Formats: C-alpha cells, structure tokens, sequence
RNA sequence: CCAUAGGUUAAUGAGGCGAACCGGGGGAACUGAAACAUCUAAGUACCCCGAGGAAAAGAAAUCAACCGAGAUUCCCCCAG
RNA sequence: GAUGGGGUUAGCGCAAGCGAAGCUCUUGAUCGAAGCCCCGGUAAACGGCGGCCGUAACUAUAACGGUCCUAAGGUAGCGA
RNA sequence: UGAGCCUUGAUGUGUAGGAUAGGUGGGAGGCUUUGAAGUGUGGACGCCAGUCUGCAUGGAGCCGACCUUGAAAUACCACCCUUUAAUGUUUGAUGUUCUAACGUUGACCCGUAAUCCGGGUUGCGGACAGUGUCUGGUGGGUAGUUUGACUGGGGCGGUCU
RNA sequence: GCUUGACUGCGAGCGUGACGGCGCGAGCAGGUGCGAAAGCAGGUCAUAGUGAUCCGGUGGUUCUGAAUGGAAGGGCCAUC
RNA sequence: AGGGGCGUAGUUCAAUUGGUAGAGCACCGGUUUCCAAAACCGGGUGUUGGGAGUUCGAGUCUCUCCGCCCCUGCCA
C-alpha cells in the first residue's frame, strides 16, 4: 500500500512516543525531503475546547526569526497613515480605490490593516475578506491608530493564530531551513504569547499536546 | 505468603523455590497437605543447609570418580591370562568375569556392569582398547594386554 | 461466647450515629470465624475459633508459637 | 497401626458467707435545658466479675522550653 | 484516589521572590449493587363506581349518546 | 462477555459541483518499473452515487489548480475529530470444571448403657452459602418526643412584622 | 447640562425606647462633584420596602501563631 | 443545593440532530353516491418556552433567561 517515500518518513519518526525539543528539532532538521523548502507546521492540540464561546482566543505575535511566508501588506488608511504605512513599507495602500480593487478581484497582499475610521469600507470588504480570514480584527492588533507600527511589526515574521471547533492550534514558525537553535526560540516565543492568551475557567491543561511537521514531514512531539 | 517448594506444584516451579503467594493459599492448603512450608528465615537456613549438603556429596561422588578414574586411566594396562587362549585364533573371549579382577588387579575394583565392551566381546587377539564408565559423566580409558597361557 | 482464643477480642459497645448525631447504644462483635487448623506436630487439625484479625498473626508467629501461649492461658481443644 | 480422645485411681487447691472502701465487665431514666432530639442528669443508680487491708497506680518512647525538672498516690493553689 | 490546589523547605537568588525531594492539608477522575426514576401485572390487594350537554309520534324523561374530570363513574339485587 | 485507551484501517451528500468533498493548517505541487496511467471483481460498504486498493496484468504516467463552491478536493501532509471496525493494554460480570477452606439438621464407625456433643470414614454442596466490619435501601416492628398563642369558655374562623 | 456626596474617618448637642436599639445632627479631617462664585451634595418630599445571636462562607489585614521558623486556626476590617 | 429533563398550529405529539417544523382533531370548503351520513382531499392553523451568542447560514450546537420536572442533599 504505503509508497517507499512514505514509508521512510514515518520509519524515520517513531511518533508513538514523546521527544524532547531538543530532540524534536534535530529530527525536524532531518524530516525536510522535497523539492521545494518547506515550512514547519505547527500542529499543538489544547486541552481546551473552543465549544464554549467565552473560551475563544485571538492573538498575535511578531517573531524576529521570521517566517517567509509572503507579507504583502494591503493598508486601508488615509492621510499621514498612508504615508507612514508606505515609509514602513506597505506594499498597497488606499481606501476606496484599492477596496475597489479588491472587489475587481486584485488579492496581491496577504496581510490587510485597517485604521478604525477605514473599517466603514473594509466592513463591506466582508464577504471577500471574512471567509478568507484576512478581515482586520482588533483583538489580533491589525485595526489600530498607529498603522506603521503594525505595517512594521507584521513585514518580517509577525503571525496570527486562530483556535478552530476542536481546541487545536495551527500556526507556522518559519521555514524549515531556520537553524534549529532558532527555530526553538521561534516555538518559544510562540507559546509564552499562548499561556497570556489563556483563559481561566477552562478547567484543564491548557495544552494537550504540542507537536512539529513539516510539508510532508511527520509529527515529533515537544516535551 | 513466601513458602519454598517441596515439589513441582502446578505452574509454581519445582522442588526448592521461593514465591510470593496469597496468603490462603498456603495457610490452608500447601501445609497441611505437606507440599510446601513457609520460606521463613529459620526454615530457608535449614533449606539451603540440607541443599548444600547434598551439593557436596555429589561433590565428593564426581570427586572420587576422578579419583578412580586416574587411578586406572593412565596406563594401567593389564595382562591376566586364563584359559588356553593363544595368539591367531585367541580362541575363548574375556567377558565380565575375568576382566574385572584384571583392571582390579586386587586394587582398583570396577564393576562388571561398566565393563563397557564396545569392540564386541573381544574375540580376536591383539591389542584392544577398553573402556570404563566410573561415573556417568567420566569416561575412562585402559589399554588391555592379551597373552597366551 | 463470642470469644476468639487467640486474640482475646471480645464484643465491645459503643453508639450508632446519625446526620443530627442521635447516640443510640450498640454493640461490635469480632470477625469471628470457626477454623481447623493443622499443627504438623501432631499432625492433626485443631479447630479454633479466631477473628480475622487472629488469622493474620497465626502466619506471622507461627502454629505452634501461638497454641503455646494459649496454653499458658489453660484451656481445652 | 502407632497415637490421640476418652477412662480409672492418687495427691493437692477451689467452692460458700460478710458492712463499706477498690479494680474491672455492663449501664439507665426521672430531671435540667422553663418544651424537646445534641447535651445535661451520668459513667451516677443498678447488675455482674475479682481482690486486699487497703486496693489501684507506679520508676518517663514524661514534662518543660533552649533554662531545666526527674516513678506513682494524696492535699492546697494555679482556676471557675 | 485520576487530577488540581495549598503548607513546609533543600536550593537558587544582594533580596523580592522562586522552589527540588520528602512529609502533610485538601480537591474527588474512574469503579460501584439494590433502591428510586422507568416498563408491565395485580382489586375474594388497600381502595374507587362524578359532574356537563343533547336526544322519543304532547309535554316530560333520555335510552341513543356526546362531553369533561377521572382510573372508571354502581350491574344484579335491595331500598324512607 | 463486559466497559477503556494504544495503534491501525475505514467514515465523512445541506448545495454549486470533481462530488461519499470531517476539522485545521501545511501545500504548488503532485509525483513515482520500488507494481505510471491503466486492465481484470480484492472489493465490502454505501446515497448504490461512490470509496479503498486479493493481487495478477501493462510499463510513466500521475496529479494543487478555475466557475459556482462555507469551499476546493480520501492529488498534498501533521495527525487528529465523528462514524466507527480491527489490534495492544485493565478491571470486573456471569457460566463451567475443580477441591483443599467452609457447609452437611446425608450415610457409617467410635467415644457410648446416648436421636446431645466430639472425633473418624464417606457422600453431597462449595469458593457459594453463611458470618464480621463498612455501606445504600426498607422498616409504627419497637422507641424517644413534638403537635403555638391571642380569643366576651374552647374549638372552628380570623389574627401574629 | 455636567456629574457620582448613593464619599471615607469622625462628631458638639439632642430625640425616642425597660432594654437590645432606632432616629436627627451643625461642625471637623481627608478627598470629590456641580457652579463664575456665595454655596450645595454623607442618596431619593417625609413617614412602610424588614430579621437579633449562634454557625458557616468570601476578601482584606504584620493582630495572634501552644519548643523555635512558618502554617493551620483564631482576631480585626470588608462582606455573604 | 448537585446531576440528569422538558415547555412546536386553538387540540397534542413526531421529528429534523447547522442546509428541511409534519401529523392529530376541531373548522371551512371541495369530492363520493339516486340522496344523507360515513369516508377521501383541498385549505385556513407556527416565532420548536424565551433571550443572546456561534455560524456563509442554528427552532437544532453552545451560553444560557425562565417556567414546569424526575432523581438525588444539605446543623445561619
Ligand atoms: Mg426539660
Ligand atoms: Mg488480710
Ligand atoms: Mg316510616
Ligand atoms: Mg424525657
Ligand atoms: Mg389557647
Ligand atoms: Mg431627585
């Protein structure tokens, strides 16, 4: 059944059992077997559940590793913020015109910012940009007054994360090519911003397990 | 309930070993059938005594076996006549009754029964290696000597 | 009586309790238990009345140990 | 089958009585609480067992508090 | 006795504080029968056997019912 | 025969549609005589639309990839979620085959001038029954009590701040 | 229209109750609000909208901490 | 208190279990026969207790706002 390809990725990881971060990325470094660099995926199960709403969680965090993951950034803003926006490098900004734009069906940005006076014309964005998830939202710190902090902060390897129905967490840390040593400050950073985000009531471990792939790399567990 | 085994009770083992078991089962049932009896300080001090006792007399019995079987193995060889025997046709054959007081040679008694003739019974006359068998595990050697009379 | 010629235990009395701590008198009986047990001296079966509790010490001290200071307290098998 | 149970003798000892006191095994209710359940009465009354002129207890796995005391019993304080 | 929370302190810290191991206080996952809930049966088991409305060739009455409560509303016989 | 997890397989129709398109990222790939597509029933299930791959056969093809679509696909992966199926791991639940505890108000022998008792022999039952501790339920069977006052006597009615 | 005085510590002197208690209070201290200010504000036009103590719960607190350091527990404050 | 539960057309009760609330009888009509009654249809009856989330979209899942429940439980 199971190709000879498939066959040595999960002969290569013994999944079964649990590793040690130290551990998990040496094996990480190991696991990167495709034609094109891939990117770590990160694959973290909580021990909270999303089915109560009050235990939603929405955040942010910027790593100075970085990731690679394309970053055009799309500014909804006007005035001195659009100049602010493209001294930090935005690669579209506009209000009207580059809304129109969207709804004409030019998507070249992979990050939208919104001022809150702009959120009037990105709210009727909203049923381009909400199913693809790109809506700017307050709680993750992309709809703020200062627009070239979040143009900044988000360029390198500023990432977001969304909890799903079923408590689990699917973030990126960056390309799998990062030195290993990085990558673990890159997770690191990542979950201290996690146990901040955390609730109170959820009367259980927050985490129920965290685990690293790659493209086509199998799942290493992080003590 | 640790108790040393008298004998092969089920799945327990064998005659000498030491187990843990539900208390009941030997506080009712071993004992007073006699198959086992509590591995108790006193009692497994005993156990391993009457044990290395009969370690050394098998000990002894193989030590003596050595003894015997030097004794006779090197060289040793003997050369009793009896009967009219000669040389070509050594006629008569030696058998259990004549070879043992040969090897013994009033001395170094071997049964008749390990008088182990393996080269038929020795008819032909000549040369002929002889074997003992002293204790199961020795194997012993003797170089007999016919004459005529 | 409800004796164990072991141990000694004995009934003893004492209060049934309840949510409002109402104390009505009671009594608690030994795990009392008729057994025949074989002393390999004689290499016969005595039986004895012992509580659970006296099983347990009759494995530890032994069957002779125990018959031998019951002697000393003087009494028919 | 030995044995064991059992049986027959012979030696000793115990049996019962007696006031309170003492130790132990059991152990109320009336009453008080202005009723009444927890509680009180009370481990009292009473019953049973055992002992003595006394009994019981008794020679620290005790107290103290960083200083020390040195078995048990009894009295006066500590203290309502 | 799963898990979680505290107490203590080896240690680390200028100290703020943190906190190993151990002991300890607690929280109570999991297991858990009858019973109860539930499903039937049983009245020579304890028991129960009402109202409302309409309807006969005159009226009347209501068999012939219908309706509600109820579980179901008194038969034979007897009856100031 | 239970309930677990562990792993694996399988399972994911409101619709548009590629339609047996869980959940969420990763992902431009994919992908591979090592059985390319294929071709033949291994298919069983299923919506009977479809799905995974006895294995044999053939030898590089295979496929992210429009449109609608939540929507982009059992093309791509961690691995999980549901439906679960098998597999590994644990307590129990009965049934049975036992005897050795235990029971015998079965038979026989002795103590023994004995329908008691004890011992022995044997049979039957048997890890039950029965008993102890703990515990849920039931329990006028038996106890200890309560069951107010004002009031043109009391009760009834009414009243109590 | 603007606001939180529905303020915190107190309180001269009174009222009404057998008492437990209840009620009124200028003024003082600290911080407020509204006014440009004088000033007003310690809830509501007033008089009903309520329940003592014990016990337990919660927060705060250098008060206590049964050898000592803690802690438990207790106390005090807030409060159920 | 704590753990299970339920509140859909005037009559009750099904469901869907994110995509989609019927039947019951009462009522008015229509059929059916020579005609009546019985039967057979049409149709007029809904916010799935209520409120807010979650959602591309939920009477459905969640949080609950409650009423009405069954089990179970506690010393102002
Ligand atoms: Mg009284
Ligand atoms: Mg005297
Ligand atoms: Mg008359
Ligand atoms: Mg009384
Ligand atoms: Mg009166
Ligand atoms: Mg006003």
């Amino acid at each position: 059944k199971l190709t000879k390809r498939m066959r040595v990725i999960r002969e290569k990881v013994d999944a079964t059992k649990q590793y040690d971060i130290n551990e998990a990325i040496a094996l990480l470094k190991e696991l990167a077997t495709a034609k094109f660099v891939e990117s770590v995926d990160v694959a973290v199960n909580l021990g909270i559940d999303a089915r109560k709403s009050d235990q939603n969680v929405r955040g942010a965090t910027v790593l100075p590793h970085g990731t690679g993951r394309s970053v055009r950034v799309a500014v909804f803003t006007q005035g001195a913020n659009a100049e602010a926006a493209k001294a930090a490098g935005a690669e579209l900004v506009g209000m009207e015109d580059l809304a129109d734009q969207i709804k004409k069906g030019e998507m070249n940005f992979d990050v939208v910012i919104a001022s809150p006076d702009a959120m009037r014309v990105v709210g009727q964005l909203g049923q381009v940009l909400g199913p693809r998830g790109l809506m700017p939202n307050p709680k993750v710190g992309t709809v703020t007054p200062n627009v070239a902090e979040a143009v900044k902060n988000a360029k390198a390897g500023q990432v977001r994360y969304r909890n799903d129905k079923n408590g689990i967490i699917h973030t990126t840390i960056g390309k799998v090519d990062f030195d290993a040593d990085k990558l673990k400050e890159n997770l690191e950073a990542l979950l201290v911003a996690l146990k901040k985000a955390k609730p109170t009531q959820a009367k259980g471990v927050y985490i129920k397990k965290v685990s690293i792939s790659t493209t086509m790399g199998a799942g290493v567990a992080v003590d | 309930m640790q108790v040393i085994l008298l004998d092969k009770v089920a799945n327990l083992g064998s005659l000498g070993d030491q187990v843990n078991v539900k208390a009941g089962y030997a506080r009712n049932f071993l004992v007073p059938q006699g198959k086992a009896v509590p591995a108790t300080k006193k009692n497994i001090e005993f156990f391993e005594a009457r044990r290395a006792e009969l370690e050394a007399k098998l000990a002894e019995v193989l030590a003596a076996a050595n003894a015997r079987a030097e004794k006779i193995n090197a060289l040793e060889t003997v050369t009793i006549a009896s009967k009219a025997g000669d040389e070509g046709k050594l006629f008569g054959s030696i058998g259990t009754r004549d070879i043992a007081d040969a090897v013994t040679a009033a001395g170094v008694e071997v049964a008749k029964s390990e008088v182990r003739l393996p080269n038929g019974v020795l008819r032909t006359t000549g040369e002929h290696e002889v074997s003992f068998q002293v204790h199961s595990e020795v194997f012993a050697k003797v170089i007999v000597n016919v004459v005529a009379e | 009586s409800r004796v164990c010629q072991v141990t000694g235990k004995r009934p003893v009395t004492g209060n049934n309790r309840s949510h409002a701590l109402n104390a009505t008198k009671r009594r608690f009986l030994p795990n009392l238990h008729s057994h025949r047990f074989w002393v390999e001296s004689e290499k016969r079966f005595v039986t004895l009345r012992v509580s659970a509790k006296g099983m347990r010490v009759i494995d530890k001290k032994g069957i002779d140990t125990v018959l031998a200071e019951l002697r000393a307290r003087g009494e028919k098998y």
